[PDB]
């Protein structure tokens, strides 16, 4: 067997998972190319969940996405904000879709050119009627399906549901033993997706263990020690931003979501742009430099 | 709809009109402004 004979071998298993299942997205778009392809949109009855350090965009980046799906789709968005007040969340969704500095709209003066893209961004949220936030904090699984249910009911189904991080709600029954309390909690939200028959991403903390290692990029594994949310986990992405772990780095402004598991189909790192100053991810323009 | 809509514009000056009508038009926006700053910031660090 000669050499060409087995290089034909080797690129064919390279070539059977390196492509994509999917012809056109059978989900919800991400709004994203690159995770578009991969993902083929967030599939209903999926538990998603956005898991990665402090600091790396974690809770923008998943409400980039449901600021995308609520411009690319009618049905109404329901976003779960545990952690920040309806209105702070909103203000930095403004700034994140009309792209103008969130430093300008908390101090600093707002252009002309500013004021007039955000006018037109409250416009467009006014007329759909989409998005659907709820603050209250420390909500129990029963609640947030109870809520999510009527939101269901009263108007056209459900698109897409939100959870500003899991580890804020909680379970009384089970509030003595955390990794009981968390277990349910992961469980409940896969039951709510199944039911409603829609995504649901649910944001996850990582403990500080990971850091000790050289390769700081968030695995899999790293979920265990959080609870039984790996296991009832569809879809599992990890934001990675090397500019804050190093330094000086190739890559400054890029950040990349690296995806640790899917049902759906295959494993992989997406790379996108961040900035800081609206909050908002872009696509990577990777495929056409031209000098 | 209404009466918040006015309120809305009573903060800025008086010129200032909508930038987007729809939602498409801004995601359009939004592709065209990331294309061209993902590649510019690209540029830069490599150069």
């Amino acid at each position: 067997k000669n050499i060409a004979d087995v290089l034909d071998a080797t690129v064919a298993r390279i070539e059977q998972l390196f492509q994509q299942p999917h012809d056109g997205v059978t989900g919800v778009n991400t709004g994203y190319d690159d995770l578009n392809k991969k993902t083929a949109g967030l599939q209903p009855s999926d538990l998603i969940i956005v898991a990665a350090r402090p600091s790396m965009g974690k809770t923008t980046f998943a409400m980039n996405l449901v600021e995308n799906a609520a411009m690319l789709q009618d049905k109404p968005v329901l976003i779960f904000s545990l952690e920040m007040p309806s209105e702070q969340i909103m203000m930095r969704s403004l700034a994140s879709l009309s792209r103008v500095d969130q430093t300008k709209i908390r101090t600093g003066q707002l252009d002309d050119e500013d004021w007039a893209r955000i006018s037109g961004t409250m416009g467009i949220l006014l007329e759909k009627r989409n998005i659907y936030i709820d603050d209250s904090s420390g909500l129990t699984p029963t609640e947030v399906r109870s809520r999510a249910r009527r939101i269901a009911r009263e108007h056209g189904g459900i698109g897409l549901i939100m959870i500003d991080y899991l580890q804020l709600m909680r379970v009384p029954a089970l509030s003595d033993n955390r990794t009981l309390e968390i277990a349910e909690i992961s469980r409940s939200l896969k039951a709510l997706a199944k039911e409603l028959n829609v995504p649901v991403v649910a944001l996850s903390q990582l403990n500080r263990s990971l850091e000790q290692r050289a390769d700081k990029r968030p695995v899999n594994s790293d979920l265990r020690e959080s609870g039984s949310i790996e296991q009832d986990a569809d879809l599992i992405m990890f934001i990675y931003r090397d500019e804050v772990y190093h330094e000086n780095s190739d890559l400054k402004g890029i950040a990349e979501i690296i995806i640790g598991k899917q049902r759906n189909g295959p494993i992989g790192t997406v790379r996108l742009t961040f900035n800081g100053q609206w909050s908002r991810f872009d696509n990577y323009a990777g495929p056409q430099y031209d000098d | 709809v209404g009466d918040l809509m006015q309120r809305l514009q009573k903060m800025m000056p008086a010129h200032i009109k909508p930038a987007f009508k729809t939602g498409e038009e801004l995601l359009a926006w939004q592709k065209e402004q990331g294309a061209i700053r993902s590649a510019a910031l690209e540029r830069e660090n490599r150069a």
